[PDB]
């Protein structure tokens, strides 16, 4: 407790190891979180500790085998109040109603954008949201996927997440006219959607790996891709790709 | 963003040319390269485009066969050239950037085609009978000439007109002045004429005749 | 291929006035692909507009552009005075791209009937073995102005050029120059050489002339 290791934990943590075993052949662990404590069988990291709120809340640390996951949980005196399970690297993933169901869930990434889910149901549904850098978009979750969803005119961009992950995306558009209705093709292999108006392609939309969205044009006869693809850093840039 | 065209072209009929148009402070391979002519004192007339990333080239009819259009995407460059050249391809040469808009401008190539040969004007003078003076630049080539007045001191009231092509081939223009009347006896009016092309100077004092 | 027309060759306009010029296409420019441009006497032309409406970037948005199908617009709100040039517009809805013919937008101001003078051929010229006749046409508007030669009595042709001045900066007037040119001895066999003038500031025709040898 000062005859003791540090070990450094995933979540900007840190446990406290015993040298020398306790009463009961066991280490003791003690990781200030309210400082929390426990007994593991182990002399790294791992383990579970225990704790209990100024506020009667009882706390649950619990340190993977191989240092690569911390489980913080909370629970009323006795009932699921709170989870959180991060990572190595810094990804993170819950609030729960009455009925021990999942009622909200945010999944952080690596790379800091996130997924946010609110007012799940308990077939699965709720809203749904998405965080990246420099703006948001919005859709809904359901048992099946996630849809978020970028509206402009009569035009509809739907990105889907599937429950993997997978990104998907679609285009429709309502407009009669065949001079200026959009249609897109969905290349998944490049993750590329091409945008189609009058015969003709107009612009692809690249949906990366780094959860950024870029935008190309092609030239007024639909022929050749022209410049650099730009890096979309604004929502009325989606909206004015979608014009 | 920009694009920097070749100098100007004196060439006589039969001549090959190539002039030239490259881009910089942007990604040139990637789009389209267009030709513009300006025939003089006429409009604009696309002639082609080429996309430089892979030379897809694509002409206007009305000048497909006539030139070719090429470009060299490791430099750059856009190029435009004549095989065989005539004395109806004296014109202004433009590349754009082609969206199929025209969106960036070189500032154009003058090509001049004529059978002509490098020659300075003979300068006479216009005499005064308000009076009006002037002095006569006729018979040189190739464009252009500088006219003045009195080393520049002369602007207000000059007008140096536009030259014309004579049926010889050589140019020809005048420069006038209005002025006072009661100032042709006192005060001196001479018209300096440059030629860089001969390196050919002349200053022309134009007086009242002697008979006045 | 898709005609352009542009109409009028020019408009005649004083600064802060409203202008509006024309292009019609022999037929219907696919997605309002039509371009406007720019272009002062000795420059380059400069992109104005693009897809009939939209304006590149950094031209004031006194310059709009309107219309569809066969019929398209420039409208410079409120003249500036370098608003005053050439301006063209351009089709890119089908091959091969083709140019209006242009349209002009000038200076108006009150009605300026020419001072004419003529410029019999100098003595130092004549001793070249040429005679050229110089008819001056001085600080004239409009623009339109017709020159015809007489030598005794005899109307010329083909024998003569013109040359006009661009539209000056101070006074908004035109010159005009013509010239007409004929060998040392073809000149001594006539005696009155005359050119007449005709415009829209002169009552009749103004003929200026003189005899041979004065
Ligand atoms: C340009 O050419 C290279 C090589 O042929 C090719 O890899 C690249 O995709 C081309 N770029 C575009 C925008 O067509
Ligand atoms: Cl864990
Ligand atoms: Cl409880
Ligand atoms: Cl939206
Ligand atoms: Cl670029
Ligand atoms: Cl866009
Ligand atoms: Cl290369
Ligand atoms: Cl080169
Ligand atoms: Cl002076
Ligand atoms: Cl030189
Ligand atoms: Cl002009
Ligand atoms: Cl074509
Ligand atoms: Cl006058
Ligand atoms: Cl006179």
């Amino acid at each position: 407790l000062d005859n003791s290791v540090s070990v450094d934990l995933p979540g900007e943590m840190k446990v406290l190891v015993s040298k020398e075993k306790n009463k009961d052949g066991k280490y003791d662990l003690i990781a200030t979180v309210l400082e929390l404590k426990g007994t593991s069988d182990k002399n790294n990291g791992s383990g579970v500790l225990e704790g209990v709120k100024a506020d009667k809340s009882k706390v649950k640390l619990t340190i993977s085998d191989d240092l690569g996951q911390t489980t913080l949980e909370v629970f009323k005196e006795d009932t699921l109040v709170s989870k959180k399970v991060t990572s190595k690297d810094k990804s993170s993933t819950e609030k729960f109603n009455e009925k021990g169901e999942v009622s909200e869930k945010i999944i952080t990434r690596a790379d800091g954008t996130r997924l946010e889910y609110t007012g799940i149901k308990s077939d699965g549904s709720g809203k749904a949201k998405e965080v990246l850098k420099g703006y948001v978009l919005e859709g809904t979750l359901t048992a099946e996927k996630t849809t978020l969803v970028v509206k402009e005119g009569t035009v509809t961009l739907s990105k889907n997440i599937s429950k993997s992950g997978e990104v998907s995306v679609e285009l429709n558009d309502t407009d009669s006219s065949a001079a200026t209705k959009k249609t897109a093709a969905w290349n998944s292999g490049t993750s590329t959607l091409t945008i189609t108006v009058n015969s003709k392609k107009t612009k692809d939309l690249v949906f990366t790996k780094e959860n950024t969205i870029t935008v190309q044009q092609y030239d007024s006869n639909g022929t050749k891709l022209e410049g650099s693809a730009v890096e979309i850093t604004k929502l009325d840039e989606i909206k004015n790709a979608l014009k | 963003m920009q694009l920097v065209q070749s100098g100007a072209e004196v060439k006589k009929p039969g001549e090959s040319l190539k002039i030239s148009c490259k881009g910089s402070g942007y990604i040139f391979a990637t789009y389209w390269i267009g030709w513009v002519r300006q025939m003089p004192g006429k409009g604009l007339e696309w002639m082609g485009i080429i996309y430089p990333n892979d030379s897809d080239t694509r002409y206007s009819p009305s000048f497909q066969g006539q030139v070719t259009i090429s470009a060299d995407k490791s430099i750059n460059t856009a190029y435009l050239q004549w095989s065989s050249l005539k004395a109806s391809d004296t014109a202004m040469y433009y590349c754009a950037r082609t969206r199929w808009y025209f969106d960036l401008w070189g500032r154009g190539t003058l090509v001049t085609v004529s059978s002509a040969s490098t020659k300075g004007p003979s300068v006479f003078p216009l005499a005064p009978s308000t009076a009006a003076l002037g002095c006569l630049v006729k018979d040189y080539f190739p464009e252009p000439v500088t006219v003045s007045w009195n080393s520049g001191a002369l602007t207000s009231g000059v007008h140096t007109f536009p030259a014309v092509l004579q049926s010889s081939g050589l140019y020809s223009l005048s420069s006038v002045v209005t002025v006072p009347s009661s100032s042709l006896g006192t005060q001196t009016y001479i018209c300096n004429v440059n030629h860089k092309p001969s390196n050919t100077k002349v200053d022309k004092r134009v007086e009242p005749k002697s008979c006045d | 291929e898709i005609v352009l027309t542009q109409s009028p060759g020019t408009l005649s306009l004083s600064p802060g006035e409203r202008a509006t010029l024309s292009c019609r296409a022999s037929q219907s420019v696919s997605s309002s692909y039509l371009a406007w441009y720019q272009q002062k006497p000795g420059q380059a032309p400069r992109l104005l507009i693009y897809g009939a409406s939209s304006r590149a970037t950094g031209i004031p948005d006194r310059f709009s552009g309107s219309g569809s199908g066969t019929d398209f617009t420039l409208t410079i709100s409120r003249l500036e005075p370098e608003d005053f040039a050439v301006y063209y517009c351009q089709q890119y809805g089908s091959s091969p791209l083709t140019f209006g013919g242009g349209t002009k937008v000038e200076i108006k101001r009150t009605v300026a009937a020419p001072s004419v003078f003529i410029f019999p051929p100098s003595d130092e010229q004549l001793k070249s073995g040429t005679a050229s006749v110089v008819c001056l046409l001085n600080n004239f508007y409009p623009r339109e102005a017709k020159v015809q030669w007489k030598v005794d009595n005899a109307l010329q042709s083909g024998n003569s050029q013109e040359s006009v001045t661009e539209q000056d900066s101070k006074d908004s007037t035109y010159s005009l120059s013509s010239t007409l040119t004929l060998s040392k001895a073809d000149y001594e066999k006539h005696k009155v050489y005359a050119c007449e003038v005709t415009h829209q500031g002169l009552s009749s025709p103004v003929t200026k002339s003189f005899n041979r040898g004065e």
